[PDB]
């Protein structure tokens, strides 16, 4: 996002990042991670703003989960 | 990076707000009726706005004074941190290793010893980028 993709009016994801994350979704854990991880790139959540917001939300929730271990 | 995150979360921030602030203030000047086509002056003024609004330049020193229960310990820690950071800067300077972000620099809070991980040198494919010449000083 800081590589100056555009002058950033309302950007969109490249196709290689989306194909990399749909590869990583099949290389994820099968039963319970995938139906929630897939619900965050099918519904046009990648637009370089809600994608990063989703990743920050998931990172914070995962760090609280791993800190309550 | 851990010390920076503790300082940011001790106040009402989180350090991705710095990226949001620089992105918003860098994107608010690309618009029409150009107030700053020069990126350097705008980058310097948002650097000063980050250093004043968000993270002052006394965070690391205040964290390490609050860390030790005596000033003898902080003074000896700083005396060893300066020498170990000098050795780290030499190991980063010689062999041309890459960007030393603050999550790649580790510090021992009982000695002052500084080390780093990801000690990968930077090899550029060009022979074209050089202040020195191409032909005479090296063949």
């Amino acid at each position: 996002y800081n590589r100056l993709p555009f002058p950033r009016k309302n950007p969109k994801l490249p196709e290689n990042t989306e194909k990399n994350l749909v590869k990583f979704s099949t290389t994820l854990l099968a039963p319970y991670i995938r139906p929630k991880f897939n619900a965050d790139f099918i519904d046009n959540k990648p637009d370089y703003e809600t994608y990063i917001k989703r990743l920050r939300y998931w990172r914070r929730r995962l760090e609280n989960k791993l800190d309550r271990a | 990076h851990e010390i920076h995150n503790e300082f940011c979360k001790k106040k009402g921030f989180d350090p991705d707000d710095i990226q949001d602030f620089m992105a918003d203030k860098l994107n608010a000047a690309h618009d029409d009726a150009l107030p700053a086509p020069d990126m350097t002056i705008l980058k310097v003024e948002i650097f000063n706005s980050i250093q004043t609004m968000f993270v002052p330049s006394n965070v690391l020193k205040d964290h390490f004074t609050s860390l030790f229960t005596q000033f003898e310990d902080f003074w000896l820690f700083r005396k060893q941190f300066a020498s170990q950071y000098s050795s780290f800067v030499f190991m980063s300077y010689m062999m041309m290793i890459n960007n030393r972000t603050p999550h790649k620099i580790h510090v021992d809070k009982t000695s002052g010893n500084v080390f780093t991980l990801e000690m990968l040198p930077s090899r550029f494919p060009y022979e074209r980028v050089k202040p020195l010449l191409k032909n005479h000083d090296l063949s």
